[PDB]
This record gives C-alpha cells, sequence and structure tokens, in this order.
C-alpha cells in the first residue's frame, strides 16, 4: 500500500481530482507519514495561495504529517492557520497533543509580556487564534465542574482575568462557610509558588476585595492579608 | 535476566529451528601438486636431452 | 463512458487518448466509488474492478508514445497496488508483464539504479517467478551487463529491440545516450590519446563527425584527429574540490592533535 | 491427580504475582519490576512442562474478571471444553483481603486494581499459546481483545514497562498464521497489523519511553522487509528517534540486523560493514542463539564479497555451522580465484537454499566480481601482459570486451592500470607504497577515536557499584 498515486493526482490542473485526494491523504497518514513527506513541499503551495479553495483541508493534512514526525513547532502552527478543521482535533481525544502544545507556547510567551502590561491577550503581538484555544483547554475541565482544574492552568500562564471571572461564579454566597474556604486555598498557593513580586501582589489584592465586598466575613483571614502585603492602604 | 531477555526476542528470526532447519534439508585447497611436477620434470628432460 | 476510450486505442490515435483522458480523470472517482475499495471483494466487484483497470491502463501506454513522462509515472504509482491486490484477483494479464518491463526500463533511463533494484526487489519473489523472464529479460539482462563491464553485450541487447517496439523506444533512445557517456568516463583514465578509428570503434558511433561533436560538448581538445582527456577534466576536478561541505570533513593535522590532547584532559 | 498439581501450580503464581504487586505501587522502583517481570516469564515458561500449565485456568479462576473469562472460555473451546471448576470466582478465597485483592472495592468501581494484572495475565496467556502451538482461533480472538483492551487503558511509565512485551506476540502471532497457510484474509489483515503497530509508536514518542519505541521500530522493519519495500523503509529510517541508550542489547542487535540487509541491497555497502560486524558482537552465543548467529554470517560472506574483500577462509575453517554455509563457502572460492565456469555452477545447484534466506539476489550481483578478481590478479603477477593473452585465458568475447573489463574496473580504482592500445599491452601504473602518502594519518585517526570512547564507559561505571555496597551495612 501506497500514498503515491494519491500525490500524483494533485498536480493535475482539475480542483475537483486534487480535493477528492486530500480526503484520500487525511484517511492514510497514519502509516504513510513516511512517502508522504518527500512530496510535503506541493501540498503546502496549495494552501499558500489563495487560489485554491479547499485550503483548510490542504493546511490539516500538512500539520499532521509534521505532528507524526514530531516536528511539533509546524504542526500546531499549520492547525491554527488553517483556523477550521478544530472540530476534528476536539473529536480525537487522542490529539489533544497539540492543544496541550500550544499552552506550551502560550504560557512562555504570555508570562513575559505581562510585566511590561497585565494585558496583552488582545495584542496584535499575541496572535488571537491562539489566545482562544488556551481559553479553550481550560473550558473543558470547566464542563466536568472542577475549579481547581481551571485555576491551575491559569496561574502559569499569567491570566489575571480567567482567575478573576472563575472565582466570582463560585462567590454566589451559597453560605459565609464555603466563600471562606475559597478565599484560604487561593493565599497557600500563590504564597508558595509565585514569588515574582508583581503577580503576587495582585491575586492578593483581589482576594482582599472579595472578602471586603460582603458586609460579614471573617476577620481571621483579613488579617494574613494586610500583613503580607504590607500594605498600610487597606 | 539481561540473557533470557536476549535469546527471546531473536527467536522470531529463528523461527521454529534455523539451527536444523537447514541441515534437515541439506596452501590447503591446492591438490597433490607432487605428481604433475614429475611429470612436467621429465617431459621438459627428454626433449632438451634429444636436442 | 469507459467505451469511448477503449476503441480510442484500437483506431491507434494515442493523441486521440491523450485530448480525451481530463474528463474521465472526474469519472475516475465514480469508478472508485463503485469498488467498495477492497473492504470486502465480491465478483460483482471483481467485474468493476476491470473496468478500472483497463481504463488507467490504456491511458499509461499512450503516455509513453507521446513522450509525457510525468502522467505515465502518477499512473503507474496508482496501478502497482491496483496489480498487487491479495494473492491473485484478475491482476494477471498479458498486459501486466509488458508494463513492468516498461517501468523499469524507466528508472534505468533516469540513471536512477537506487531504485530500479529496489523496485527489483519487490518483483523478485511472486510475479517474477511465476512470469518467469521473457520480457523482464529485456531489463534484468541490461542492467546486469552494465553493471558486470562487458559493454558490448549491453549494447547488443538496445540495437536487437526492433522487433519488439512499439513504445520501448521511448527509452532506448534515452538509454544509449547514457550508454556513451558511460565508456568514454571508463576510458578517459585507461588510455589519454586514441587514434581516430577507435575512439568511434568504442563509442559506437556510426559517422566521424558525430564524434567530434560529442567532444566539443564534453570540452575536450581535438588535435590531430586525436582525442586528449587529461587537461580539463583536472581543472574542473580542482574547482569542484572546494565547496563550503567538504571542509569540516577534511580534518586539519593541526586539528587532530588538539582533539586527542582534550580528550585525555575531560 | 488433578488437584494436587493444579493446586502447587495456583501457589507458585501467587507468590509471583504478590511479589510485583508491592514492588510496581511504590514510587519509580521501575528497574525492580522491569528486571523481575523479565525473570519470571521465563520462570513460567520453563514451569509449564511439568506439574502441569492449567496455571492459567486457576490463576483465571482466582482473580477478578474483567474479560479473562470470556478468554478463557474461549480457549477450552478450542481444545474440547470440559467443566470441573473452571468459571472464575468459583472459590472465594481472596475474601476482601488487600493481597489477593479487596473482592467489594473492585466491584464498587472507587478503586480498578485489575488494570496492570490483566496486562500481565495477557503476557502469560500469549506466552502459553506459542508454547502450545494452539493457532487459528486463539490467535485471532487474543489480538482481537488486546488491541482495544490496551487503547481502553491510559499508559504509565509501568504500563509501558509492560506492553515492551506484548506488542511481540501480537505481530509474531500473526506472522504464524501466514505461516500455517495462505488465506485471502491474511493479505488483508497484514495491513491492519501495520496500522494498530504505528498508531501506538506515536503515542509512545509522548511517553518518552525508549523500551516501547525499540520494540516497535523492529517489528516494523521486519514486515517492509517481507515485501521488499525498500522505497517505504528508507524515508522510515528517516524519522530517526530509535533511542539506544536504555535500550537492552536485544533491540539494538535485530535492530543492525535489519540495517545491514536494506543497506546492502540498495547498493551501499560501506557503511553495511560496520552494521553486520556490530551486529555479531551484540548477539550473544547461546546454545539457544545458534540459530540466529548462521544468518547473520551467511549474510556478512555476501556483504564483504561485494565489496571486493575475502572474508577469511580461517574464520569459517574452524566454524561448526559448517552443513549450513556450504553454499556460501563455495562463492567465497570462486571469487578468491577468479575462475569464471566454477562461479556460475555454484549458484545453479544450490538455487533452492540460497532463496530460503534471499541471500541469491547479493549472489547474482557477485557475477562482476568473479572477473574483477580474476583481473586483479593477472595484474599483480605481471607488469606488461597482452591483452591478446588475456582474451584467451578468460575466454572473452573479443579483443573490445577485455578493454571494457579493465576499463571500468579502474573506475573504483581496484586494479590501477593503464591501457596502451596501439601497443598492444597494460602496463602497471601501482603505487603499491601508500606509507609516504597522508593516508598513514586517516587510519590511526579511527583506532585513536575508538579508544578514547572506551576509557570514559569505564569511569562511568565504575563508581555506581562501590556506592551501592557502601551505604549497605558492612564491616
Amino acid at each position: 500500500t501506497t500514498a503515491a498515486p494519491l500525490l500524483a493526482l494533485l498536480r493535475e490542473n482539475q480542483d475537483s481530482v486534487k480535493t477528492y485526494a486530500l480526503e484520500s491523504i487525511n484517511n492514510v497518514v497514519d502509516q504513510l507519514w513516511s512517502e508522504i513527506s518527500n512530496e510535503l513541499p506541493d501540498i503546502e503551495a496549495l494552501y499558500d495561495d489563495d487560489t485554491f479553495s479547499d485550503r483548510e483541508m490542504a493546511a490539516l493534512i500538512a500539520s499532521k504529517v509534521y505532528y507524526n514526525l514530531g516536528e511539533y513547532e509546524s504542526a500546531v502552527k499549520y492547525a491554527l492557520a488553517a483556523k477550521d478543521r478544530f472540530d476534528i482535533d476536539e473529536k480525537s481525544q487522542f490529539v489533544e497533543t497539540i492543544v496541550s502544545k500550544s499552552i506550551e507556547m502560550y504560557v512562555q510567551e504570555a508570562s513575559k509580556q505581562y510585566t511590561k502590561d497585565e494585558q496583552f491577550y488582545t495584542k496584535d503581538i499575541i496572535d488571537p487564534k491562539l489566545t482562544s484555544i488556551f481559553e479553550r483547554m481550560i473550558e473543558k475541565c470547566l464542563k466536568a465542574s472542577e475549579l481547581k482544574l481551571a485555576l491551575g492552568i491559569a496561574l502559569e500562564g499569567y491570566r489575571l482575568d480567567i482567575i478573576e471571572s472563575a472565582l466570582k461564579s463560585k462567590l454566589d454566597q451559597d453560605s459565609t462557610s464555603e466563600n471562606v474556604k475559597i478565599i484560604n486555598y487561593l493565599l497557600t498557593l500563590a504564597i508558595t509558588t509565585v514569588t515574582n513580586s508583581k503577580f503576587r501582589s495582585s491575586i492578593l489584592r483581589k482576594s482582599f476585595d472579595f472578602l471586603m465586598n460582603m458586609p460579614n466575613c471573617d476577620y481571621l483571614t483579613l488579617n494574613k492579608v494586610v500583613v503580607n502585603l504590607n500594605d498600610a492602604g487597606l | 535476566t539481561k540473557k533470557k531477555n536476549e535469546e527471546i526476542n531473536k527467536k522470531s528470526l529463528e523461527e521454529d529451528d534455523e539451527f536444523e532447519d537447514f541441515p534437515i534439508d541439506t596452501d590447503d585447497v591446492e591438490v597433490d601438486d607432487d605428481f604433475t611436477n614429475e611429470l612436467k620434470a621429465e617431459l621438459d628432460r627428454y626433449k632438451r636431452e634429444n636436442q | 463512458l469507459t467505451k469511448s476510450l477503449s476503441i480510442a486505442f484500437e483506431n491507434g490515435d494515442y493523441a486521440a487518448c491523450e485530448k480525451l483522458l481530463p474528463p474521465i480523470k472526474i469519472e475516475l472517482i465514480k469508478n472508485n466509488l463503485l469498488i467498495p475499495d477492497l473492504s470486502i471483494q465480491n465478483d460483482i466487484y471483481l467485474n468493476d474492478l476491470m473496468i478500472t483497470k483497463r481504463i488507467l491502463e490504456v491511458g499509461a501506454l499512450a503516455s509513453i508514445q507521446t513522450f509525457n513522462f510525468d502522467s505515465f509515472e502518477n499512473y503507474f504509482n496508482q496501478l502497482k497496488p491496483y496489480y498487487f491486490s491479495n494473492n491473485h484477483k484478475l491482476s494477471e494479464s498479458d498486459k501486466k508483464s509488458k508494463l513492468i518491463s516498461l517501468y523499469l526500463l524507466n528508472l534505468l533511463s533516469q540513471n536512477n539504479t537506487t531504485k530500479f533494484h529496489s523496485e527489483l526487489q519487490y518483483l523478485d519473489k511472486h510475479i517474477k517467478n511465476l512470469e518467469d523472464d521473457s520480457l523482464l529479460s529485456y531489463p534484468i539482462k541490461l542492467d546486469r551487463w552494465l553493471m558486470e563491464g562487458s559493454y558490448q553485450k549491453a549494447w547488443d541487447l538496445l540495437q536487437s529491440g526492433s522487433q519488439n517496439i512499439s513504445e520501448f523506444d521511448s527509452f532506448t533512445d534515452i538509454l544509449k545516450s547514457a550508454i556513451r557517456d558511460e565508456i568514454a568516463k571508463n576510458t578517459e583514465l585507461s588510455y589519454d590519446f586514441l587514434p581516430l578509428s577507435n575512439i568511434k570503434a568504442l563509442l559506437f558511433f556510426n559517422n566521424e563527425k558525430e564524434t567530434e561533436k560529442f567532444a566539443l560538448e564534453r570540452n575536450w581538445p581535438i588535435v590531430n584527429s586525436k582525442v586528449y582527456f587529461n587537461n580539463q577534466s583536472k581543472e574542473k576536478a580542482d574547482y569542484e574540490d572546494e565547496m563550503m561541505h567538504e571542509e569540516d570533513q577534511k580534518t586539519n593535522i593541526i586539528e587532530k592533535a588538539m582533539d586527542y590532547a582534550i580528550s585525555i584532559e575531560n | 491427580l488433578h488437584h494436587s498439581e493444579k493446586k502447587y501450580a495456583e501457589e507458585d503464581q501467587v507468590q509471583e504475582l504478590l511479589k510485583v504487586l508491592n514492588e510496581i505501587s511504590k514510587t519509580t522502583l521501575t528497574l525492580d519490576p522491569r528486571y523481575i517481570w523479565r525473570s519470571l516469564k521465563d520462570l513460567s515458561s520453563l514451569r509449564n512442562q511439568e506439574l502441569l500449565n492449567a496455571e492459567t485456568l486457576c490463576f483465571t479462576v482466582n482473580v477478578l474478571y474483567p474479560d479473562s473469562s470470556s478468554f478463557k472460555k474461549n480457549l477450552l473451546k478450542f481444545i474440547t471444553s470440559n467443566h470441573k471448576s473452571s468459571v472464575p470466582g468459583s472459590a472465594e478465597l481472596r475474601n476482601s483481603y488487600p493481597a489477593s485483592f479487596y473482592s467489594v472495592n473492585t466491584e464498587k468501581k472507587t478503586i480498578e486494581v485489575t488494570a496492570e494484572i490483566n496486562c500481565f495475565m495477557h503476557l502469560l496467556v500469549q506466552l502459553f499459546l506459542w508454547d502450545s502451538k494452539e493457532l487459528e482461533q486463539l490467535v485471532e480472538f487474543n489480538r482481537k481483545v488486546v488491541i482495544p483492551n490496551l487503547l481502553c487503558y491510559y499508559n504509565l511509565r509501568s504500563l509501558n514497562l509492560i506492553n515492551a512485551k506484548l506488542w511481540f506476540y501480537i505481530y509474531l502471532s500473526h506472522e504464524t498464521l501466514a505461516r500455517s497457510s495462505e488465506e485471502i484474509n491474511s493479505d488483508n489483515q497484514n495491513i491492519i497489523l501495520r496500522s494498530t503497530m504505528m498508531k501506538f509508536l506515536k503515542i509512545a514518542s509522548l511517553k518518552h519511553d525508549n523500551e516501547t519505541k525499540a520494540m516497535l521500530i523492529n517489528l516494523i522493519l521486519r514486515d517492509f522487509l517481507n515485501n521488499g519495500e525498500v522505497d517505504s523503509a528508507s524515508d522510515f529510517i528517516s524519522k530517526l528517534e530509535y533511542p539506544h541508550t536504555d535500550v537492552s542489547s536485544s533491540l539494538e542487535a535485530r535492530y543492525f540486523f535489519y540495517l545491514s540487509k536494506i543497506n546492502a541491497i540498495q547498493l551501499d555497502y560501506s557503511t553495511a560493514n560496520e552494521y553486520i560486524i556490530a551486529a555479531i558482537r551484540k548477539a550473544p552465543h547461546n546454545s539457544k542463539s545458534l540459530g540466529f548467529l548462521q544468518q547473520s554470517n551467511k549474510l556478512h560472506c555476501c556483504i564483504q564479497l561485494l565489496m571486493g574483500d575475502i572474508p577469511e577462509l580461517s574464520f569459517f575453517h574452524q566454524s561448526n555451522m559448517q552443513k549450513s554455509l556450504l553454499p556460501y563457502y563455495h562463492l567465497t572460492k570462486a571469487v578468491k580465484l577468479g575462475d569464471l565456469k566454477k562461479f556460475t555452477s555454484t549458484i545453479t545447484k544450490y538455487k533452492q537454499l540460497l532463496l530460503k534466506d534471499d541471500t541469491y539476489q547479493l549472489c547474482v550481483r557477485l557475477r562482476s566480481n568473479v572477473i574483477k578478481t580474476g583481473i586483479r590478479i593477472i595484474s599483480l603477477t605481471y607488469k606488461k601482459i597482452s591483452l591478446r593473452d588475456i582474451c584467451l585465458k578468460l575466454n572473452l568475447d573479443s579483443e573490445q570486451t577485455v578493454e571494457y573489463m579493465v576499463s571500468r574496473a579502474i573506475r573504483d580504482g581496484v586494479i590501477e592500470a593503464k591501457i596502451n592500445h596501439e601497443d598492444g599491452f597494460i602496463e602497471t601504473t601501482e603505487l603499491l607504497n601508500i606509507y609516504d602518502s597522508e593516508d598513514p594519518q586517516q587510519v590511526f585517526d579511527e583506532r585513536i577515536k575508538f579508544a578514547n570512547q572506551l576509557h570514559d564507559e569505564y569511569l562511568v561505571s565504575m563508581r555506581y557499584p562501590e556506592d551501592k555496597k557502601t551505604q549497605q551495612n558492612e564491616k
């Protein structure tokens, strides 16, 4: 069995014949991710031109070829370059790999930019499409309704908007007893992992506001914040 | 157990009995050169002599 | 329509085969869908598949005679996995033997022996043994005598090809020109100067003028109807030797010393 | 009779099971379960012969049955069923202990203990199947269960260590089914076989478990080789991630075997040398391992003859693999003497033996070599030899033919001569002396670099043992 017929039909000018070939390629990559590499630049040129009309499919295939080889970097840029064909990725739970790879790339970038200005998501430099994949991975944990995998992921990646909004939806005040808990776990975590001034300070300050908004609050928790931030203003 | 690993993996290339399949199916080279030489030396001699 | 093509071959216009092929290539999607693509084989599908093979096949032969390589090869890619299927479907044909023969001759004309032998290894089991060698004997022996070093034998096969031409000449021509080059290269080191008669005889040229054509292209002085190989070839060699590859692979004597010393001292 | 023997067998398994169960559940003691699992497999195989081998039947009967039950019933069905205590759960003697498995909690689904036990049970089943020569239904059934059984779970470093054995039997068993008999089904399922191996490999890159990578890659090469698909193997090898560091030396030797084979046929001989020499040294000299060795020597004989070397006769003189290697030996002879008529007779007579091993195709190609060695000989002997004399001796066709052999031979420079057409003779030009040249430097570079590498390996190895005993109590 061999992918070489498939490769050959693509050159033919006729669009109907090239498109049917893509679809055939997509279901042999699993193994043939080797022969196809020699001819992989043809698949790339058909996407790069706007001339083509089945563009998203062509990028998708080039990505799968890079993924199997393991040349991860190109795999992720080509996933994000099709823009659609992502529902395909989601209905494989054996490729959440590239999604994670995208998490890796994000976390590094965001963290750097955070210091200049806490916001940078919207920023042109940080490609919007990548921003959204980051939130999607997090959204899966939130379908399953565990807030601890969700915060976890956000923390590393220096994402303050997300942490605000998570905490708030479960600060509906079911009781004092529960409100009180949520805050305290967030202090212990923030202290011994993040030691960077600016990021830690920000987390703590939020935790202050939440208890403060609320007319009735334990004071035990409130003393801790005040001392640690050594912030007379609170 | 390092040794045991070797023999087992190897077995598939050896299959049933790549050891006994084959026999079930089926200057030291050079000959006595004294004789050749004896005769050469007399065959030379004869002609030499009667010339 | 599969019979429109069919008759196009018998008519003997292979230019007619060419212009009709592109509408059928959209149709050849539809033929593919008729077979479940070998998920299960039945006898209805044995019939369906017979038509598909026949179509691709008449298209292949056409491309060699119209000298368009690209199309021939692509079709050929397909054709192989088409023929190899299971143990025997209705893969066995008179055309089967014929098509293999051609493919191998092609690979020899590309002067790419790497793939030739690779393709040969694929054949060497079932098919080569059952069909014996009777059209296969033409590429096996050709490739074999060129390896052996007996050029005379490799040349005579090319000449005797005349009784069988139908599409084989499209390779015969390319292959010859490469053979004279081969001879010229071996005989370069052998001897610098050859009488006029012998340069011709070796390379099996019909005419002396053709000989001097090959000299000029080869950048060799003709001086008193005697070729001289030594000069340019040596210069060229020298120039070729200097590139950004073979500089790290030279290894300097001073560089060897350093590496021996520091390995002890790490 | 039945009762005693069956019982002892069950005990023996239970003992083994308990050891590895304590081991695997504590941190990253990885090496320990791995060494243990290997020894065990050997012990079990050796066991089967005496005091029954219905250990499997027992061993199912007293563990939690997730799908074990379904397999066991199939196996019994195969060798004509019997019932005497052959449904699992028929003896309750786990009794909700933690060691024999907490009976209730496995049922509640709060915890899973069956996972690793089921991988280990599949290994044991698989070994018995091959030892026995239980083919057809069992083989198919075993494969059908185990592939989705593994894709049902999620791998761990410890689970990765276990499937490094399981994948060898999935392959091997299928091959056996092709090897019984020709089926139209065997051609289809060959494809499926490749497909499941290929998927598991991709994931296993992500687990960074070298053990499984190495195993898998060897299996995958062997299949391409049977179909003579060199073009597809060539790209496959360019992937480059086949680990060596962690792997057992067996996997390095099968890998190198395959490398020699694939390089030689596509007309590369130089590098093919390094690989076959290496593959012989890595292989052990074990009594069961003698079959491998013959095979490696057949191939070596060939590689060398093509390259233009003469394997020592001496090496084959004191070997005992004699009867099998008779064909090869006669080839060596034909080349060494340059004798034209001998060569041809040798390959016609032995054709069938040579075909089995697939050395044959290499052997046709030595035809160019016979002639060349024979021209090598005439040159060493003679400084001016008329070309007319060479044409009679090697019974060459015409004056043009004799020239062309020498012409092409000097291109690789094996003979190094000069032909004089007009004077009608060959004059040797051979340097002979290469001490004067730069060459002596190059030869010594390899010698020195190999040597230095051996000192480094020693240093690193030496300290490790001594730490272990020093920690331990001693005088």
